[PDB]
RNA sequence: AGUUACGGCCAUAUCUACUGAAAAACACCGGAUCCCGUCCGAUCUCCGAAGUUAAGCCAAUAAGAGCCAUGCGAGUAUUAAGGUGGGCGACUACUUGAGAAAGCGUGGUGCUGUAGUUU
RNA sequence: AGGCGAGCGCCAUGAUCAUCACGACACACUUGUUUAAGGACAAAGGCCAGAUGGGGAGUUUGGCUGGGGCGGUACGACCACAGAAUCAGAACGUGGUCGACCGAAGGUACUCACAGCGAGACGAGAACACUCGUGUAGAGCAUAAGGACUAAAGAGUGCCUGAGUGUGAGCACUACUGCUUGCAUGAGGGGAAACCCGGGCCUAGCGAUCCUACGCAUACGAGACACUUGUGGCGUGGGUGUCAGAAAAGUUACCACAGGGAUAACUGGCUUGUGGCCGCCGAGCGUAGAAAGCGACGCGGCUUUUUGAUUCUUCGAUGUCGGCUCUUCCUAGCAUGGCCAUGCAGCCGUGGCGAAGUGUUGGAUUGU
RNA sequence: GCUCGGUCGUGACACGGAGGAAAUGCCAGAAAGCACGGGUUAACGGCGGGAGUAACUAUGACUCUCUUAAGGUAGCCAAACG
RNA sequence: UAGGGGCGAAAGACCAAUCGAACAGUCUAGUUGCUGGUUCCCUCCGAAAUGUCUAUCAGGACAGCGCGCACGCAGAGAGAAGCAAGGUAGAGCAUGGGCCGGUAUCCUUAAGGAGACGGACGAACUGCGAAUGUGCUUUUCUUCUAUGCAAGCGUAGUGGGCGAGUUCUGGUAAGCAGGACUGGCGAAGAGGAAUGAACCUGGCACUGUGCUAAGGAACCCAAUGUCUGGACAGAGACCGAAAGA
RNA sequence: GCAAGUUGAGCAGAGGAAGUCUGUGAGGCGUAGUGAAGACGGAAAGCAGUGUGAGUGCGACCCGAUAGACUUGUGAACUAUA
RNA sequence: GGUAAUGCACAGUGAAGAGGUGGCAGUGUGCAUCUAAGACUAAAUACAACAGGAGACCGAUAGCAAAGAAGUAGGUUGACCG
């Protein structure tokens, strides 16, 4: 699947159509200071073994394509969801018809 | 085993009749509908928006609400041994005006005359009910021109 | 009464040969300077009247093909209810009811709405 | 505080604190070398942290199934067939498909067809490019199957990113999911305009609570006030295919317990494919000649003595193969008695009929 | 599997470093192991297929071909192992 | 030398008639979706063995079918009369699949091929199309109806079914395995088929007199005789095929 | 029984007394809802008892495992070995 | 219950004379409230043996195991059992 690097679309904050910059969303790093991390650290602490379950019988191959789009004027962001695909490319050459 | 998609088992239903393929006729689009009319569903397979589920094909119901190019029709259905009302959205290409009230409306037109006179002259209407066909009538016959019948045909 | 513009129901209107047609139309027809579009003024777009009923459109003809109706096929095929009916079965007779199709014969061959024009 | 290369890093040595070997003493510590020998090492204790660890400890080792196991997946989805013409409707019933793919194969406006067949046109042939006439789809429509489509939904050509943003109501047995439809908005798109568009012509391509990542504004914050961290709310992603969602390998012939004829290993019952026995027909063969004796290719039966198929009875128990011993019954007749046919000279036979009274043995190898 | 040698890399806590008002984080550091190179079967164990070819026929000493960590030697056999 | 321990010329042998983990006592009345049992009378009403989800298949929960209390009340497991939808039985072989033979004529060969046509066919072929069954409106439409219906609230049992008639799928079949429709036995006695869960007649408080059903009427055993044809086989009343004199 | 209200909380005063009568006097639920919250606000008789059907937890209708653990409890008079 | 530590310990480290706390981690600053690392204390509260009084309790297969010479007759190698 090929996606262009730019898209003119409606910006909710500006309340009219504007140019946006287009790219794949990126998963950030887990923080030790959140309530879930704190709870788990304390529970693991003693001689208690493994205290929470871990998935082993996994089954899926792909994961869902998700695009982050940024408004060039006001820097606000929107998230667009596009379904499952094994491979993604940004800004490659057009699928020109009637090749040799 | 069978499957359970939205258009399961519709090979015979949802197919055009012989020498009747193509889009609908102008009369379909120029018919005006109103709340409270009785209407009859027959799906046109060539139109892919506003199709009802195939249970409703060939059933008749009553118009509840009217929109730009679609209608909402009320139906009743038995589920788990109880009666349930159902509100079905249909596009105007898949409906025709029902004939089921025709005779009753004629009878009302006759009643509407009598019920006025019944205030002036009588006290109660005669009301013009239908009656089922009675016994066989009496006959007077001239008795010339007799025809005899016989087992002449041997039927080898 | 036809035609023509815009229609309704979508073959009684289709397909193949032939033949007719006052008037007014409808056409074929004559050019590309411009607007517009082509490998190509063939098609599409524009500007025109020297010609012509040869064509189309309209109408007639044909033991024509196809379509539409009706009669017959036929109370035939199949079928609902019933009995301590029959048959080793496969299946089938009877009593009170409902009731076809293909073939084949005979007839048809568009009907109409609103406006405009022509003895 | 010195020196090098167009104040930089690089090369010299001079002051300031830890610090690793090596020596030489004896004071901790060690040893019945004890009025002694070793010596800050050893050996022995303590607190944290990595590695190894069936030596042990706990526990687990899905379901459906013509009994279980091995095999398949009827375990989540989609089309067609059948189920005596609404809808629904079982079996490890039938023919198949799915866990994706695509900036166009998405949205709009306009133009024109196609597969073939009959004539033509140098090289040029069965099969090269160009034309004329016919052409209801005999073609195409990415990917199963069905349905749909003709001045198009197919093939080309132009422009666009609606594969917008808030918030309602409903349909499929309706939670998740998929689709249909209302109102409001965009310094939205395509088209002259009427019209159409919030993915793919329609029916399939998918996933809760808690935790965590990101986007969006509006909240909270402990006696008070400021900031760095944190906690709330809505929406999407990260995943459970056993697909309405536990974190999981074997073996027991040393074996235990609760139950089951809801379910196997005998017999019996129903069935008779397979096993065995009998009829019908007459192509050919028999030295001539269908039929003394045979009888291809086909067709109809009977039996329960073989082995299957099924699970009705028994799992708080019906003692399981063969032999020994002893009795009775059946006939589809091997001998013995009476007869008929003959390819019956006689002798020996072969095919059939009524008949179950009396007979049908001794041994070698082998559990048979 | 056991055993021997070196690090070239990885690999804990402590001990340091930079920054910030401070917490939390970040960076360095890092034995033995692991990786890497050798030894070892009276350690666990393991030890092949296909074609042609000799003056009757058969059989193949001989040839070619695929393959490996090595392709079952000396003996023994329808053996309590066919 | 003592129990997750001993001892063993090794058999999981032996450790007070106990050993593939001793005895005593306690926690403890451990747990059980599994087996057994569960104590007086009469009156009235009366089921289910099906759907969805479940580490679910000998169990649960939700819904469906009972009963009790009942605010209230024009309704109905039947017909007519207008109106819709359907692709089965029959019938056919016009698109698609597909068997055998063709006159004239045509094409070549001097073979064969095509053919104006006839016969034979499909669960996944259709050009036509029933009966029976399904839904809508009308009491302004016959006929019944209070000793009747009944929202709502609370709560039970059930979730192994089996059989007849008519039909269907798998299988050589089966008292075999699995669906659909209308009544049964389950939970149903009485009279009849000699006997039999389900077949025929026909639904049960307690007495008395009459009458009929189904099935019987020489005798067993309450009631029996008549007329007309067939039939001779230790036949038939109870009973098997193709083939035959 | 009382009703926009209601109640035997504990505890005090009286009384030849485990009864009864009287006080003082909390709390709880109700008198109207909406949101996570900041915040806002606009329908519906309740409270306490005496009993019956029914759910959940405790031995939980009655009887019934093979097993698991704990003791500063016992045993080599049978049998094993020094 | 105590949630970026409610209390108690062990090893390293280790104060100030001024310190501790104000149910969410950190740094600063006012405000409120207390004074740890030494000791003693009545009343109102809990419950066997033994004694006394009561009861909608049981009545010799019941009620404590035991209404008489009952933890007895009797039993285990023993602990213990009855
Ligand atoms: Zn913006």
């Amino acid at each position: 699947v090929n996606i262009p690097k730019t898209r003119r679309t409606y910006c909710i904050k500006c309340a009219y159509h504007t140019e946006f910059k287009v790219g794949l969303l990126k998963k950030g790093k887990d923080s030790p200071r959140k309530q879930g991390a704190r709870r788990y650290a304390r529970k693991q602490r003693g001689v208690h073994g493994q205290t929470k379950p871990i998935l082993k019988r996994k089954a899926k191959t792909t994961k869902k394509v998700i695009l982050k789009i940024e408004c060039t004027k006001c820097k606000s962001s929107q998230l667009k969801v596009r379904g499952r695909a094994k491979h993604v490319e940004f800004g490659a050459e057009k699928k020109v018809k009637g090749e040799a | 085993v069978s499957s359970h998609g939205y258009r399961r088992q519709t090979r015979n239903l949802f197919s055009q009749a012989f020498r009747k393929h193509g889009m609908p006729n102008t009369s379909t689009y120029l018919t005006q509908y109103a709340v409270g009319e009785y209407v009859d569903i027959k799906v046109n397979p060539a139109i892919h928006k506003g199709m009802p589920h195939k249970y409703y094909h060939g059933r008749t119901g009553i118009i509840k609400e009217v929109n730009r190019g679609s209608v909402i029709v009320l139906f009743n259905r038995i589920l788990a041994n109880k009666t349930v009302e159902r509100k079905v959205i249909v596009g105007i290409e898949h409906i025709r005006k029902s004939k089921c009230q025709d005779e009753y409306l004629k009878r009302l037109e006759i009643n509407k005359k009598i019920i006025e006179e019944a205030e002036k002259k009588g006290e109660v209407p005669v009301l013009f009910k239908r009656q089922p066909k009675g016994p066989k009538p009496a006959v007077e016959m001239l008795m010339n021109n007799i025809i005899e019948l016989s087992y002449d045909k041997v039927e080898s």
